[PDB]
DNA sequence: CATGTAGTCTAATTAGACTGCATGG
DNA sequence: CATGTAGTCTAATTAGACTGCATGG
């Protein structure tokens, strides 16, 4: 679709996150080699921001909260090459009994990637090149993923972090990146299996394990709520330094603000799936600077 | 948006969203009597209404938006007509070389509460004017037409609205909003 | 006043760890260059047991509590190099208010390391080259102090971690090591102030810290208990990433078992300066096997 | 192998008596003159600083005795205390590892040491205590390398009557098996 | 017929002050 | 006068069942 870009005539990114989290974005880029120009995060937990500062050492420039974004400020931070976005899904989602749909709590925040991305596109004129990404649940109703592609004028790409990681996690992929209905290759570093994320001297009962959200009960299997791991003969929950390997995060990624295993599960739950994502912005080196 | 000469003035193409304002716009002079193709379409749901069907059914000169006045018959939630109002907003805006005038209004009759206010505020780029008509011996309106910017209606205290509001448990107070539009669009008698 | 031994002739260590704790003394040794043939750890903590054998993938011989290793055991699992151990404070140091002393409540554990260390020692007619230590606080009653050097028949020289470390740390120390009575020295790798402990965007208010124990106390500095640390101007307390800089320990070295802010002070409240072991442990790589 | 010695070969005891004076009670079975000899007998009351220099000066020794306070509750020590400094010096009075002459210990107990404590002593002491009844006949543990201190059949009783119980002429008869192995004095 | 980028409720748990004093500065 | 390889409490705080049902398998 976008014209391909000349090796010499390629610049740095320059991306707009929104509900950035734990800077999930800004990681795959760095790690695919693109060289990152400007990367304005919106975010509101003061933990997740604590993350992206420090494990990326301030190369990311916090935004608050979202709601708060004028058009003045995405003209006067821009212009930007990609805008990402996971709205929350605590409303969404069908694990939750009590969602409130799109249009109320908080899942009307997906208006305002809906709002501030009409403010980013390039103006009737300008051909450079411009992309896209918005990741959401699949346990949806069938009205808020309709409504969702109305305002985006898309449909999504399901793509299950099961193909490249050790664990099932289902999410719809809204965008115009390149190749994104690309059939998912799994890669040479990939731990595919749940005995590659375990720590020394730890065995595990099951190859792949089920969702994990931000609640710990997430980490016990199936139906009769079994212990994932085995250590010293007695069985035992995943570790913090585990779930990061099994969602492609670096290990001690969430080792930040004397957080607990509570709080790093909770901000991990609500992430994306790092070699997913990678799989997302591989084909963007072809338009943006390398290092 | 300057002035137009009266020998100038094209009969508006109207897109009324959510409330039907054909008996409203013909009574004050800016449709056409007789039912020819031409005048504004008039649309209720619009979840299944892409960019496709906005730009075939004609430029638009003007874009209504209005929620239901105190019908307590909603389906949709109080800012579902606030979102879909704005999607289809800019389906409807023409290109950056707008040729001739283009104006848009949305109108609540005290459904949006505080939360959906500042949400409806910060989307359309703007704060709402009030224009009462309840005791006159009333609707929120978000438009860019310059007078109804301009000119400035009765303060009513923010106290007293939310009171009147749901103690009484949208024509004639608009239509007045409707006026000014006069000039930019030929007028029928 | 042990003769030297040349290269050829020089075999791995074999370690027997008393208290290990989270393994202090493999880690420095195994720091400098040593070639570790056998390390036997006398440790009862679970969470302490996880750090060593999770950080140094089961190099280690884990053996129970200390009270339960016979004179068999020693000739079984020896012969030893080398036999260090810390026993708990918690009754010989003056902090607690209600120590019960050396032969009362946990002190009584120093006497089950002289037991082993006459278990351990070469028979006589047997010239080949031991060495040991000993460490405790120096915040203990002269009477305990007194006593200890009477076992030990050997007088303890006090290092302070300040000289080495971002922290005030008075120890005694009892052994045979050669040369440990030389000034203490700084390293280039040594990280000296507090600042050169922290994070990206945390600034240091203090130089210097006091005393690490167990309790979250202790990171409050002063009469006045203030926070050491400010970041986004906000004061903020130490964390596990910068108590472990101050110890010396590698970053993240005890994010195992999922352990939160208070069990992680815990060990490093209790463990030794790994600077300050360093510069004890150093000539012992002129008897043993480099690597 | 500590085998039994001619008697024309018989050389004295030289004993060290640690927290109690058994001279007295010694004398009276014949290991030692009534004529004060020096070398025979080593008394100390306070150890605290006494060192290895201090025992090999005073002479080889061939018995090293240990004893608790028996109920005098004349104790600014805890009972442990007695048990892990009778362990340090036996270690400075034991001689290099051939054996020119019998080597015997004894550590007795007078009911002042806890479950807690006996383990530990029987851990240090390398054996488990044997108990010697003299209140009623009609007592004391007692840790020793000595052979007819470990041998013969004494009385067995229960801990729960040793517990009831705690609510010399015995403790004499386990100092007379020492006699097959020096001097007899009359 | 097992599953889920969660919320409420309750019992464990744990984070913070309150304590404590011999002793070199 | 300030300091300390800590032990109590008490009070926040967290950690863990119970819930919940559309939906392809
Ligand atoms: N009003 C708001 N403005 C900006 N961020 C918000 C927000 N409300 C919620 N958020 C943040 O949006 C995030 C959505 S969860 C998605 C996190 C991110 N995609 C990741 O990879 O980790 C949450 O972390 C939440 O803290
Ligand atoms: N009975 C026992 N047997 C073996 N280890 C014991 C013990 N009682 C306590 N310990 C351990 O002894 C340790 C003393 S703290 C010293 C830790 C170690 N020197 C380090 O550098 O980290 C504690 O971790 C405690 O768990
Ligand atoms: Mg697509
Ligand atoms: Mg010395």
């Amino acid at each position: 679709l976008y014209p391909a870009i000349p090796a010499a005539r390629r610049r740095p990114i320059r991306v707009l996150s929104l509900f950035d989290g734990i800077a999930t974005g800004y990681l795959v880029l760095k790690e695919l080699g693109i060289k990152v120009g400007k990367y304005v995060a919106s975010e509101v937990c003061e933990e997740s921001i604590a993350v992206g500062t420090v494990k990326h050492e301030g190369n990311i420039k916090y935004v608050n909260d979202v709601r708060n974004i004028t058009k003045k400020n995405i003209e006067e931070w821009g212009p930007f090459d990609l805008v990402i976005g996971g709205s929350p899904c605590n409303d969404l989602s069908n694990v939750n009994p009590a969602r409130k749909g799109l249009y109320e709590g908080t899942g009307r925040l997906f208006f305002e990637f809906y709002h501030l991305l009409n403010y980013s596109r390039p103006k009737e004129g300008d051909d450079r090149p411009f992309f896209w990404m918005f990741e959401n649940v699949v346990a949806m109703k069938v009205g808020d993923k309709r409504d969702i592609s109305r305002f985006l004028e898309c449909n999504p790409v399901m793509i299950d972090a099961i193909k490249v990681s050790a664990a099932h996690r289902a999410r719809y992929f809204w965008g115009n990146l390149p190749g994104m209905n690309r059939p998912v290759i799994a890669s040479k570093n990939d731990k595919l299996e749940l005995q590659d994320c375990l720590e020394y001297n730890r065995i595990a009962k099951l190859k792949k394990v089920q969702t994990i959200t931000t609640k710990s009960n997430s980490i016990k299997q199936g139906k009769n709520q079994l212990f994932p791991v085995v250590m010293n003969g007695k069985e035992d929950v995943l570790w913090c330094t585990e779930l990061e390997r099994i969602f492609g995060f670096p290990v001690h990624y969430t080792d930040v603000s004397n957080m607990g295993r509570g709080a790093r599960q909770k901000l991990l739950g609500r992430s994306w799936s790092v070699p997913v994502i990678r799989h997302l912005f591989a084909p963007l080196k072809d338009y943006f600077a390398c290092e | 948006f300057e002035t137009v000469p009266v020998w100038r003035r094209q009969p508006v193409r109207v897109l009324s969203l959510f409330e039907d304002i054909k008996k409203e716009l013909t009574s004050l002079g800016f449709l056409e009597s007789g039912s020819d193709p031409g005048q504004l379409k008039h649309v209720v749901d619009v979840t299944d209404t892409v960019r496709k069907d906005v730009e075939e059914w004609g430029p638009f000169d003007l874009v209504y938006g209005a929620t239901p006045p105190l019908g307590h018959t909603c389906d949709r939630p109080p800012s579902w007509y606030l979102f879909q109002f704005h999607r289809l907003l800019q389906y409807a805006r023409p290109k950056p070389g707008s040729p001739r005038p283009f104006f848009w209004m949305f109108v609540d009759n005290l459904v949006l509460n505080k939360e959906d206010l500042d949400v409806a505020s910060r989307f359309l780029e703007m704060e709402p004017v009030t224009i009462p008509d309840v005791h006159g011996g009333a609707v929120r309106v978000w438009s860019n037409i310059p007078a109804i910017r301009s000119r400035h209606w009765a303060l009513v205290s923010e106290e007293e609205l939310s009171l009147l509001a749901q103690n009484k448990q949208p024509t004639k107070l608009v239509k007045n909003c409707f006026l000014p539009l006069r000039e930019y669009f030929k007028y029928f008698s």
